[PDB]
């Protein structure tokens, strides 16, 4: 059976701090901020070609 | 991209490790004619035109008259 509100380990203050301070939103924000500081994948096409296997047609 | 030579085109695209300067003469194909290298001429007046490689399928009669 799904738990009621009273049988929860989190306090109301602890849960609602995550509510009004947007916790997991900031976590997902920090993910793509980490991605700002890494190496892109783009190759420059008429100067650099992508993969070739000999089987290609 | 069409201006790069065929044996080099496979190397720039990471098909072969050894460039066509450093391949042996065994992997050089033997030919009996000279090489030309036309890149691509689309829009240029030297574009390819297609045509019939063979003559029409059923011939007609070339007329000769006869004095009876």
């Amino acid at each position: 059976r799904p738990a009621t509100w009273e049988e929860s380990e989190e306090g109301a203050l602890s849960k609602a701090t995550k509510y009004f301070l947007l916790a997991e939103m900031f976590r997902g924000l920090y993910v793509v901020l980490e991605q700002f500081f890494r190496a892109p994948y783009t190759i420059y096409y008429p100067f650099e070609k992508g993969p070739v296997s000999p089987r290609f047609r | 991209m069409s201006q790069v030579e065929p044996g080099w085109h496979f190397w720039l695209g990471y098909g072969v490790d050894t460039a066509p300067c450093n391949t042996p003469k065994e992997k050089l194909p033997i030919r009996a004619y000279p090489y030309k290298f036309q890149p691509n001429y689309t829009g240029t007046p030297g574009a390819f035109v297609t045509y019939n490689t063979l003559k029409p399928k059923i011939s007609a009669w070339e007329p000769v008259t006869k004095q009876r």
